[PDB]
RNA sequence: ACACAUGCUACAAUGGCCGGUACAAAGGGCUGCGAUGCCGUGAGGUGGAGCGAAUCCUUUCAAAGCCGGUCUCAGUUCGGAUCGGGGUCUGCAACUCGACCCCGUGAAGUCGGAGUCGCUAGUAAUCGCAGAUCAGCAACGCUGCGGUGAAUACGUUCCCG
RNA sequence: UUGCCUCCUAAAAUGUAACGGAGGCGCCCAAAGGUUCCCUCAACCUGGACGGCAAUCAGGUGUUGAGUGUAAGUGCACAA
């Protein structure tokens, strides 16, 4: 189907499919879809206009997701980069910002492993 | 108009979830669309700080 | 005996409304729109021939008439490109079907753009002749998500008669294109 | 996070700086030595002297800043590089 | 910017997730262990029954197990790193530097080259539990406790002592 | 080095030497030939999803600076 943006896959139990929505994972699912009254356990095939209808309106109604919820998390990190806080200073030189261990891991931060 | 060389352009009507209707040219040959969104639907269309954040935590 | 929804709304309204902002001298001077212009450059059609099938196919669903496909004009070493090499499809769109278009797509396919903020009211250039891109084909209805490769873009121009920016953003306007202001 | 319960925590000492310095309406430098007092409204202005252990680093709060610990804006170690 | 070493979690279907249900051993407890009840989604909050403890608390204590449903081989309902927001508790104080919970995020990774290690039965493999240090914890460590439980040993030519 | 083609030398017709100065050729094309019909570049400016000095799209300025299978000259926008 279409929603909010995405397009849900082909067969899935919409509990799974509407994880797709960046804003939204398994727990806000079992949320939205209690809410919403539309059972977990249907297909994607089996889903109407109606049903995507409800749907967008409760989780545009009360979750932000997507485009805007992006726009909205890389500009706390561009927020805090800014003003020069320690974290910022982390994340301009690309490595663990969390007080983890740089000695030997964080390859994940640093990215592949280039040698000297 | 060069005579086969085209896609068939037939008549059609668009309909929406908050009751518009549209009658227009489609390449659809079923010569309906429904379609979720529109000009009248669209939030763009219709219009829709640290310390705060601070006291409302503390205050 | 027939009649396109937005050449009407233009003939009655919007040329009214330009009349009494702008206060032409002659009825002519008002300005109207020419004409429409599709095209998807391609590129990797220098790689692969096939891509620009995938394009044609694309156009003529969207639009409604068989694309032309451009060959390049010049040689190029870095992008791999020799003359005659078919480059990127273009598509002329005027009266009609120029009419029909601009409404599907101010009505229907920019409301689906993901995360539409609106188009700028930059994109004039000079002359106020007006061109925006666009990142994928989906957004439009006669396409079919199922049977899409690889989302491809295109350029919209919508070249008129107006003579300034000014004059073709107050067009635009009136004509239900939705503009951000700064 | 410090516990909401508690409210947040700015020791005595730069409390009553601040308040002296702003309520003769004065904005001077002060030297503190406490990395670990949040940021509060009260000090949105000033201009801090932080011991990084080395030195003091000056330090001018501004709005974006509120909420949070002193010693995050003086880095105390210096890596330059290989 | 790196290289080494010991570990843990993995790369999935002998599996993941939801629901129901059965079986341990050993331990620990005074300004300590803290129950029913109530408030939370949950860390926990309020509260203090009862215990210097074969009695009370750690629930009657487990998890893998068994029954059932769903997922259908995919970078996935696999994987959890990373990062954002929002919290709780300890503590004069969690910035440099604590743990835990909640929402989101969802990277490498498709059984791993040359090489190399451990193990001969309640052993290997796998599953949880407790303890010491300790206000809190970097515990995936260490010392113990039990659960379920294999394969193979022709034989001394070869490597090691 | 030796034949053929173009410029300069060469002294405003043609012609004109040197072991004077520069280059080319010993082919290509079944269309790159014949004809009818249509069109105008290069460069530069503004604007466009990848896309950048430069790909394709739009608009503007631009009388010839592009382009002519292949050297160079004489020509060709009236178009060769
Ligand atoms: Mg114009
Ligand atoms: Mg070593
Ligand atoms: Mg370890
Ligand atoms: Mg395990
Ligand atoms: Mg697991
Ligand atoms: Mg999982
Ligand atoms: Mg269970
Ligand atoms: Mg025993
Ligand atoms: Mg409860
Ligand atoms: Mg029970
Ligand atoms: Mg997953
Ligand atoms: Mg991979
Ligand atoms: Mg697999
Ligand atoms: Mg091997
Ligand atoms: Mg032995
Ligand atoms: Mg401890
Ligand atoms: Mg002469
Ligand atoms: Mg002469
Ligand atoms: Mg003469
Ligand atoms: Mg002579
Ligand atoms: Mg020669
Ligand atoms: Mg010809
Ligand atoms: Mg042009
Ligand atoms: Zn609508």
């Amino acid at each position: 189907a279409r929603l909010v943006g995405v397009d849900l896959p082909r067969d899935k139990r919409m509990e799974i499919a509407l994880t797709y929505i960046y804003g939204i994972g398994r727990t806000r699912s079992n949320e939205i879809l209690a809410a919403t009254g539309i059972d977990k356990n249907m297909r994607t095939k089996d889903l109407t206009d109606d049903q995507v209808t409800v749907l967008r309106d409760y989780i545009e109604g009360n979750l932000k997701v997507e485009g805007d919820l992006r726009r909205e998390v890389q500009a706390d990190i561009r927020r805090k980069i800014e003003i020069g806080c320690y974290q910022g200073l982390r994340h301009r030189r690309g490595l663990p910002v969390r007080g983890q261990r740089t000695k030997t891991n964080a390859r994940t931060r640093k990215g592949p492993k280039r040698t000297i | 108009m060069k005579t086969g060389i085209h896609p068939e352009y037939v008549d059609t009507t668009v309909q929406c979830g908050c009751g518009h209707s549209f009658t227009t040219r489609s390449t659809k040959q079923s010569g309906t669309i429904v379609v979720e969104v529109c000009s009248q639907c669209h939030p763009f269309y219709t219009g829709k700080g640290r310390v705060a954040r601070f006291e409302k935590r503390y205050g | 005996k027939a009649l396109p929804r937005l050449k009407q709304r233009y003939r009655e309204e919007i040329r009214e409304a330009l009349q009494q902002e702008f206060n032409y001298a002659n009825v002519m001077q008002i300005p109207g729109v020419v004409k429409v212009v599709v095209n998807m450059g391609v590129g990797d059609a220098a790689r692969d021939a096939k891509l620009i099938n995938g394009a044609i196919n694309d156009l003529a669903l969207i639009t409604g008439q068989k694309p032309e496909v451009r060959r390049a004009r010049k040689s190029i070493a870095q992008f791999k490109l020799r003359e005659g090499m078919p480059i990127g499809a273009r598509v002329t769109l005027r009266g009609d079907r120029m009419w029909e278009f601009l409404d599907r797509l101010i009505s229907i396919a920019l409301p689906r753009i993901r995360d539409f903020r609106g188009l700028s009211p930059k994109q004039f250039d000079g002359t106020g002749n007006y061109t925006f891109g666009l990142n994928e084909q989906s957004m439009f209805h006669e396409i079919d998500v199922d049977s899409i490769d690889r989302p491809r873009g295109m350029d919209i121009t919508v070249v008129t008669t107006a003579t300034n920016d000014a004059e073709g953003r107050a067009l635009l306007r009136a004509l239900g294109f939705p503009f951000k202001e700064n | 996070p410090r516990s909401l319960k508690k409210g947040p925590f700015v020791d005595d000492h730069l409390l009553k700086k601040v308040d002296v310095q702003n309520e003769k309406n004065t904005k001077q430098v002060i030297k503190t030595w406490s990395r670990r007092s949040t940021i509060i409204p009260d000090f949105i202005g000033h201009t801090f002297a932080v011991h990084d252990g080395r030195k003091h680093v000056p330090v001018f709060v501004t709005e974006a800043m509120v909420g949070h610990k002193l010693g995050e804006f003086a880095p105390t170690r210096t890596f330059k590089g290989h």
